[PDB]
């Protein structure tokens, strides 16, 4: 670890990946076939 | 057919956006934001909404990662 290192940003990840919204969809059609 | 949906296929090209050790957080917090926005509360749909998220990097090819912890449900 310093401070030139590659330091990863989870949140900043998160929204350049459009908030995974793919798997936001993908998440929900599975959750509702629960049962 | 062998090949996987094609929801699921863009899931794990969005996945692949981020660092490993960023896929659980960020998991959590994109089965958080359905959980609210589509008002789901049955306790089994609930379980299986964050079961899926966990086992994403599992079904999408993150060796490094496998399933994330289980954390209590909000
Ligand atoms: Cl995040
Ligand atoms: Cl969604
Ligand atoms: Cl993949
Ligand atoms: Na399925
Ligand atoms: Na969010
Ligand atoms: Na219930």
């Amino acid at each position: 670890a310093g401070p030139f290192g590659p330091r990863p940003s989870c949140p900043s990840e998160f929204v350049s990946a459009h908030r995974l919204s793919a798997c936001e969809s993908w998440i929900h059609s599975e959750a509702t076939n629960a049962g | 057919p062998k090949e996987r949906p094609p929801l699921l296929r863009l899931c794990c090209t969005e996945l692949h956006k981020e660092n490993p050790e960023c896929v659980c957080s960020t998991l959590r917090r994109a089965a958080k934001a359905t959980r609210v926005r589509q008002g789901t509360a049955a306790a089994s749909q609930v379980q299986r909404l964050f079961q899926t998220a966990r086992h994403l990097p599992s079904t999408c090819g993150f060796a490094g990662v496998g399933t994330c912890p289980f954390k209590a449900t909000p």
